């Protein structure tokens, strides 16, 4: 209708562009956005081998799902002026170690990478755009803590810390320490796992919180969460 | 054909169905309205609920004409041709109802106990084709009523009625059974199936919304049930005993009353469906 | 921590040679947006809404 | 210690700056612009919806056709739009989907994207293949890339979350000039009409004008209060107006290096993402945080008129070459076209 051969012609290439703009975005639409986090190279790297210069796309399937993860490190800038472009994935990978806890970070004088993590995860945790995106917290070299904590106590990380010198005792501390940062605990659940150097489970894991996050999800359309 | 005096039924169904009618068609438009307005973009899910508000508001807009017959002391002088128009429109938005509230339990089903699975990818095109062809086996299922003459004319009183006390009509009769003890099932699997599956994810399970949608999965088939299961019940007891039965004024009367607590479903439907959604705008 | 001289040497050097900068009174530059307004603004179809002849997104 | 007394000699050298800024100002663009007639109502409508985006758009650029468009999605897809029409001329997938800027050629022939993954990458639009290839891809920031603008063919200024911007070769892929000085990431950026220099507003509160071919800065902006997202000259190229986190857009000129006139409301409250200017500069658009454009009297800080209608937040503005149309991106995946 007024319309020319060209133009005509044009439109129908217009229509095939939507189409595969439609397929692509279905395609994507299966997919499951990963933000991966952490205080400098503390566990990215084990979890990303458990799992498979800007930002490092990591893909890999697991139970017939497809999984993006994202790597933000080496992004040495304001974070708040491109957090809000992680604002719709799916979970958050937040991998702590567990042996920096009487490590200095080096680059502040008597800065703890401990304490650096847990400002890092109450930034993250309590962003605007993360209030209903759900955090799985991975504590990463559990065995290296172990065997260390007998030769350095946690007392020279937290100084309120009044339990014993053993490794469950200390890192369900630390677990609920992390978890204590959260103040949305009402909209937003944080998974916690110890990972070892090997750890086979870290993707079961992963896959077990990202389908509590998607049924969380579904239930919206549903109107029934 | 015969002739009951049931004064009791006219005493309750007309305000009954006023109600009814009244509440319904105020829930279920306002639900429409929300589907088709706010809501911006449909998911399969929408899909399926809008079609039961549909199936729901139709049964409302069926109400009126029902509550006539039932304040001229059960007398139908609308004609022939309406008459078998009221009965199909009545049975085929019951039909669909139903057949609409086991679609969103198997869609709850598949979102909550297969969360990867294919079903849960189609798009809202496919979704309006199965909508489509379960309206047209709807409507298929229900056009018997449209070959037949339902007027009994005793004393001056036309009686428009599918139910009939006489006898058991035969397929409406089957369909009446079936329509509800087949969608009982599944509703009742898949209900099973999503509740178990909720509480399994105990991180999960502590959020209250998790909690209220536990509750609600429950709430709904509790309402079919006791919505859907009188009427059943009082047919069955009328089959069985159709000797003595024949034209019994008590199980007549028990017949009509119970026949409106499935009105009753499709008015309190929107409130379970859309108004006690947290998220539906 | 000897580099950070070179830093401030620079920045200095800078901010002399924002300073040497020769600049016009607020009212002549006032003036002349003014006037850049005044003489483009018939030329200016947000400003000045065209007829939907001459819109081409009508 | 000499470092004690550079750091007095540059308190001092700002001091005489400010000094030089304080006595040359006399009369504000105000006491000279409110005996003039205001602007009255602008009301846009929206003309065309272009639909097609899945993801939040994060950036647009007109062509100097006037007529086509190219946006900048989390989708990996820059969309070539035929703003006439409605009709996607080219849909170009991204190697990399976090996509914060793009920029299309003078000349039509090219387009640029870049974001997180700190490249440029370089689109050939008309080749002898028929499709969209990368010509090439530009690498050398350390940060997220934030703004480009071409300035031909062959050279392209690129913003960048280093807190530096860079001139580019597109010919060989070379950094052939950098740009230092900013304290902050760099977010916007915005060339002149010549193309002889360029502003660049930064998270410094601070916006600094350099010039291409010495590639060193010659003054600097200061003012704002928070991070400056936004930043575009004015059409004779002697002024710019900025826009930041603190919901005020300052109108800057470069001849008398001072701030002339504030544009912000009491009721807006929320960061300003976006700010173009009209054909003749008489009005200020600026997309903001709370989901509308606000057109301003650029002469007079009057809100001339609010452009509503994003669902979402309003990312990335643009006026045509030819002062025709105002196109509105936003995070709800839309593009709209006003007059
Ligand atoms: O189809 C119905 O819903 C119906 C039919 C009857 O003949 C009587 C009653 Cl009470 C209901």
């Amino acid at each position: 209708c007024t319309l020319s051969a060209e133009d005509k012609a044009a439109v129908e290439r217009s229509k095939m562009i939507d189409r595969n703009l439609r397929e692509d975005g279905e395609k994507a639409a299966r997919e499951v956005k990963l933000l991966l986090l952490g205080a400098g190279e503390s566990g990215k790297n084990t979890i990303v081998k458990q799992m498979k210069t800007g930002i490092v796309e990591t893909h890999f399937t697991f139970k017939d799902l497809h999984f993006k993860m994202f790597d933000v490190g080496a992004q040495r800038s304001e974070r708040k002026k491109w957090i809000h472009c992680f604002e719709g994935v799916t979970a958050i990978i937040f991998c702590v170690a567990l042996s920096d806890y009487d490590l200095v970070l080096a680059e502040d004088e008597e800065m703890n990478r401990m304490h650096a993590s847990m400002k890092l995860f109450d930034s993250i945790c309590n962003n605007k755009w993360f209030t209903d995106t759900s955090i799985i917290l991975f504590l990463n070299k559990k065995d290296l803590f172990e065997e260390k904590i007998k030769k350095s106590p946690l007392t020279i990380c937290y100084p309120e810390y009044a339990g014993s010198n053993t490794y469950e005792e200390a890192a369900a501390y630390i677990q609920c320490q992390f978890e204590d940062l959260n103040k949305r605990k009402d909209t937003k659940e944080i998974y916690t796992h110890f990972t070892c150097s090997t750890d086979t489970k870290n993707v079961q894991f992963v896959f077990d919180a990202v389908t509590d996050v998607i049924i969380k999800n579904n239930l919206k359309d549903c109107g029934l969460f | 054909c015969c002739r009951i005096e049931g004064d009791t039924i006219s005493q309750v169904m007309p305000p009954l169905l006023i109600v009814a009618f009244v509440l319904g068609a105020l829930g279920n438009g306002v639900a429409l309205c929300g589907f088709c307005f706010h809501m911006k973009t449909w998911k399969p899910s929408t899909v399926y609920l809008f079609n039961l508000a549909v199936a729901d508001f139709l049964l409302m807009i069926c109400l009126p004409f029902r509550t006539d017959y039932y304040l001229r002391r059960r007398h139908w002088a609308f004609g022939d041709i309406p008459c078998r128009v009221g009965l199909f429109t009545l049975a085929m938005n019951r039909a669909g109802s139903i057949v609409f509230l086991t679609v969103v339990a198997a869609d709850r089903y598949f979102k909550v106990v297969h969360p990867h699975h294919a079903v849960n990818t189609i798009s809202t095109r496919v979704a309006a084709g199965i909508v489509c062809t379960l309206w047209a086996l709807v409507i298929l299922g229900t056009v018997y009523l449209l070959l037949e003459n339902h007027l009994c004319v005793q004393e001056t009183a036309v009686s428009c009625e599918s139910f009939i006390m006489e006898s058991a009509n035969g397929w409406h009769d089957i369909m009446f059974q079936l329509e509800f003890f087949m969608p009982l099932g599944i509703i009742l699997f898949c209900s099973f199936k999503i509740v178990w599956s909720l509480r399994r994810r105990q991180q999960l399970a502590r959020q209250a919304r998790m909690k209220k949608a536990t509750r609600f999965i429950m709430v709904v088939a509790i309402v079919f049930i006791t919505c859907y299961l009188p009427s059943v019940s009082a047919r069955l007891y009328f089959l069985w005993t159709v000797p003595s039965s024949a034209c019994d004024p008590s199980v007549h009367g028990a017949l009509h009353i119970t026949l409106s607590f499935t009105y009753m479903n499709s008015m309190l439907d929107p409130l379970v469906y859309y108004f006690s959604s947290p998220s539906f705008p | 921590n000897t580099a950070s001289i070179a830093q401030a040497r620079k920045l200095v050097e800078q901010l002399k040679m924002e300073a040497n900068i020769d600049r016009i009174k607020v009212s002549k530059a006032a003036a002349d947006l003014m006037a850049y307004c005044e003489a483009h603004a018939k030329e200016d179809p947000l400003l000045t809404p065209v007829p939907a002849s001459e819109n081409p997104f009508r | 210690s000499e470092l004690d007394q550079l750091r007095q000699e540059a308190e001092q050298l700002k001091n005489q700056i400010r000094d030089a800024r304080k006595a040359c100002a006399d009369a504000t663009l105000s006491q000279i612009t409110n005996n003039i007639d205001p602007v009255g109502r602008i009301q846009m409508r929206t003309r065309r919806t272009l639909r097609g985006h899945l993801a939040k758009i994060y950036a647009m650029h007109w062509g100097t056709d006037s007529r086509l468009l190219v946006s900048a999605s989390q989708d990996g897809k820059l969309i070539i739009w035929d703003s006439y029409t409605t009709n996607k001329v080219h849909a170009i997938p991204l190697r990399s989907s976090w996509v914060m800027t793009c920029a299309y050629a003078p000349s039509g022939n090219y387009v640029a994207c870049g974001g997180l993954d700190n490249i440029c990458s370089i689109y050939n639009l008309k080749t002898r293949e028929g499709n969209v290839r990368v010509s090439r891809e530009l690498a050398g920031h350390t940060g997220y890339l934030s703004c480009c603008r071409f300035l031909d063919d062959n050279q392209i200024v690129t913003s960048s979350g280093d807190t530096t911007c860079a001139l580019w070769d597109i010919e060989t892929g070379q950094q052939t000039t950098t740009f230092t000085g900013h304290t902050g990431d760099v977010m916007s950026l915005s060339l002149a009409p010549d193309t002889r220099l360029f502003v660049s507003g930064a998270c410094d509160a601070s916006a600094k004008l350099w010039d291409v071919r010495e590639g060193m800065c010659r003054q600097t902006f200061t003012g704002h209060e928070s991070d400056i997202n936004a930043i575009c000259f004015f059409p004779n190229g002697n002024a710019f107006a900025t826009g930041s986190d603190d919901a005020t857009c300052r109108l800057f000129d470069l001849r008398a290096d001072q701030e002339l006139m504030t544009y912000s409301h009491d009721n807006i409250i929320c960061g300003i993402t976006s700010v173009s200017f009209s054909k003749s500069g008489r009005l200020l658009l600026a997309g903001y945080d709370d989901f509308n454009c606000n057109v301003w009297d650029a002469l007079k800080a009057d809100r001339a008129g609010v452009l509503a209608g994003h669902d979402n937040r309003v990312s990335c503005l643009g006026v045509t070459d030819d002062g025709m149309a105002v196109a509105t991106g936003s995070w709800d995946s839309f593009l709209k076209i006003w007059n």
